[PDB]
């Protein structure tokens, strides 16, 4: 099934990038910084555009030329909502193993169509759309964080939020621990990496020691993601997960900005989220501004356990 | 975006979807008129605005009640007199209630039996599903909660589309016998080509239904829109009724900032959906009460950050504010100029949170200390909750 897609998550040095909507106004500059950042950004694709040079590197007309002419592994996607359905499209028949969405404003349908096909294979991996990215700090950047204000460490962050994701990014870099890999989900209710498929990889991968869960209002993947800790991350050597789950003053009925994040008929709701998480033996700090100190007291519990008992 | 039941239902009623037979007067004559062309034994007279509970509201005339039965048109005409212009209060409007522009003017049709029918982008099925309860006429919440086993869904695959073998199955499930069936299966079809046609995220009959002559019927719908799919449904988003919105998220539309009142005194602005709901969120955790959630999208304009100043300082409950902004690859001395800058223009006078984060924070913590406005910057997100709650005891 397409869960076998769940490797090209993690995103690494050997990661080479195009760009779809790569003249774009947001192509155009958020290349540039995956430039400065050092990700292997080597080529874009926009129709009609093909032939033309760009940043010093080649544009296409098609994600299967750009493919094949540069060795591509991974595309961003900066194309407008009435487009970018079509673009991931191109992109799973392109056979691109990792796919980034930045686009906001896509059609639901459209989506619900872009996911019929993309579970339907596992070539690719599609993370968004309306999210900010991926990111293996020092190593490959997919997207719109910034990247000064991560640091190569241990803390592994999936996160329905971007913004948010930035707190959680600069708290666990303020205390010392440092991230392993961030992916941002985005906030829309039709997309194509849910929490489950992050917590696959953070739990299996060795640089990841804690794992920081950001969510929100919305859907059921938090709730999902607290029954999929429960059969994973339970027994000893299990690694420690603190979570913040947002809009507990958002009122019904209402769209909280993200597409995602509205509870309707009494589904959604913040504090359903909470329970469910510190069922599985997660660790829901009250704060948003505490998720740092939160994961960061959770090592210290532990080492005071084992300065105890010896 | 919320249509009129009017609207919605003529929208409905153009797609093969059966509701109740209906005129929409602008005036009492209208509505007389309009009871008379009807060849209806009972007439239904009902005021058209967006808030619920119309059935038990006031108006400024002095009738209670905004939706009324009669069977004789000049009660019709009657009442309305007594609606067009005035205003309709509900459990649902503020004191002043509604201005009551339309009334619609129905046939009123019996009810033999009552199931409930949805169609509905379902999140955790990755698709369309049809949602049935041969139990209608109350809110499908509770019917879950007490009989989860008279829930039945269908999921629909996208491309292949509704086929007959789900219609007959959902309409066999929800008690539809005989010629209701086929109706029943009809009508289920043409409500989920509706909801793929309009962009819909959900339509929702509560009650689908049969009448004592034999025919299903709508009796009533809900529809929910897609707000990103408004690009291509322009005749549809055009029908929006702006008008019975907080005016403060109309203007805020207006400039691209997501803005949703709350009912508090502390207002905050913030760059990032998530962020902005955690920035109410830690506002009240430290006991304080926001006064609004708003969203400046991703990118901070000296422009677009004057157009929030100005609404948060127009807003008569708001006696603080608290920014929190993530300056990323811009230098936050910039930002920092374009908030003592709206701040000088508008005259800010209610005392300014303001949290910032990315480069340069050092000059741009300083520029906001130095600005000679009731201005006072915070380190971090509980700095500037904590802060910005003491400024109002
Ligand atoms: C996708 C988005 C960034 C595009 O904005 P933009 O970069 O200002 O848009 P542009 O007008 O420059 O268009 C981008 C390019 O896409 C190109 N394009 C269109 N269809 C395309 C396709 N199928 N494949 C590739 N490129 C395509 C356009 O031609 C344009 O390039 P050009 O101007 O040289 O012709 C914008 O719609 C958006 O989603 N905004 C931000 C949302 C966000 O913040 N999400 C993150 C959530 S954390």
């Amino acid at each position: 099934s397409y869960t076998a897609s769940r490797q090209h998550l993690y995103v690494d040095k050997n990661t080479k990038i195009i760009c779809q909507g790569f003249t774009g106004k947001q192509g155009t500059f958020h290349s540039q910084q995956a430039l400065e950042y050092g990700t292997k950004l080597v080529g874009g694709t926009t129709p009609g555009k093909g032939g033309q040079t760009h940043l010093g590197l080649p544009v296409f007309n098609t994600v299967k030329e750009a493919k094949e002419q540069t060795g591509a592994t991974a595309s961003v996607i900066y194309v407008p909502p009435p487009f970018a359905a079509a673009a991931i499209n191109e992109a799973i028949e392109a056979e691109i193993p990792l796919v980034v969405c930045i686009t906001e404003g896509i059609p639901q349908q459209d989506m619900v169509r872009v996911k019929h096909k993309l579970l339907r294979q596992e070539k690719t991996r599609l993370i968004g759309p309306n999210c900010p990215g991926v990111i293996n700090p020092g190593e490959c950047k997919i997207g719109i964080m910034p990247g000064h204000i991560h640091k190569k460490g241990r803390i592994g962050i999936v996160s329905r939020s971007g913004t948010l994701t930035y707190e959680a990014v600069h708290q666990t870099t303020q205390v010392g621990l440092g991230q392993s890999l961030c992916v941002g989900i985005g906030g829309d209710p039709f997309n194509g990496t849910d929490f489950i498929d992050c917590l696959e990889i953070f739990l299996n991968d060795s640089a990841t020691e804690g794992i920081i869960l950001i969510g929100e209002i919305g859907g059921n993947a938090e709730e999902n993601a607290a029954e999929f800790l429960k059969q994973h991350n339970s027994g000893p050597n299990s690694k420690p997960v603190v979570s913040f789950i947002a809009g507990l003053t958002a009122p019904p009925g209402r769209r909280m900005g993200h597409a995602g994040a509205i509870i309707a008929g009494g589904k959604g709701g913040a504090k359903e989220k909470i329970s469910a998480l510190q069922s599985a033996g997660v660790v829901v700090s009250m704060s948003p501004a505490q998720l740092g100190t939160t994961i960061y007291k959770e090592f210290e519990k532990r080492k005071m356990l084992e300065n105890l008992y010896f | 975006m919320n249509l009129q039941e009017y609207q919605s239902k003529k929208l409905m009623s153009d797609n093969g979807v059966r509701v109740q037979r209906f005129f929409v007067a602008d005036t009492a004559n209208e509505a007389l008129e309009a009871a008379k062309r009807l060849n209806a034994k009972e007439i239904v007279l009902k005021a058209q605005i967006l808030a619920g509970g119309r059935g038990k509201g006031v108006f400024n005339s002095g009738l209670k009640g905004g939706v009324h039965l009669t069977k004789d048109p000049n009660v019709v005409g009657q009442l309305a007199k007594q609606m067009i212009g005035y205003n309709l209060a509900t459990k649902q409007t503020p004191k002043e209630g509604v201005k009551v522009n339309k009334v619609m003017v129905a046939e009123a049709l019996d009810i033999s039996r009552e199931t409930y029918l949805a169609i509905l982008m379902d999140r955790s099925c990755n698709g369309p599903v049809l949602v049935g309860s041969p139990q209608g006429g109350v809110d499908i919440e509770e019917v879950a909660a007490s009989n989860p086993e008279l829930i039945f869904k269908e999921q629909i695959d996208i491309f292949e589309g509704i086929k007959d073998s789900q219609a007959q199955r959902m309409a066999e499930n929800l008690g539809f016998v005989g010629p209701l069936k086929s109706q029943a299966a009809d009508q289920i079809t043409k409500l989920y080509n509706l909801f793929l046609k309009i962009d819909a995220t959900q339509v929702e009959v509560n009650p689908f239904g049969e009448t004592p002559e034999g025919q299903v019927v709508c009796f009533d719908a809900k529809i929910n829109f897609d707000d990103n799919a408004e690009f291509r449904q322009k005749d549809i988003f055009a029908m929006d009724d702006k008008s019975e919105n907080e005016p403060i998220e109309n203007e805020a539309a207006k400039y691209d900032l997501k803005y949703i009142g709350l009912d508090g005194n502390i207002a905050c602005f913030v760059n990032g959906a998530g962020l902005a709901m955690a920035t109410c969120d830690i506002i009240f955790l430290n006991g304080g009460k926001p006064a609004n959630f708003l969203d400046l999208g991703g990118g901070v304009k000296e422009a677009q950050v004057y157009q929030a100043f100005k609404l948060l300082t127009a807003d008569p409950k708001v006696e603080a504010i608290l920014v929190n902004i993530f300056g990323g690859i811009v230098n936050c001395a910039i930002i920092a100029n374009g908030i003592t800058k709206a701040c000088r223009e508008l005259e800010l006078k209610v005392p300014l949170v303001v949290r910032l984060e990315g480069t340069n924070v050092q000059e741009a913590q300083k520029i906001l200390n130095n600005s000679g406005l009731p201005i006072t910057s915070a380190i971090d997100l509980e700095d500037a909750a904590k802060k910005a709650v003491a400024s109002v005891a």
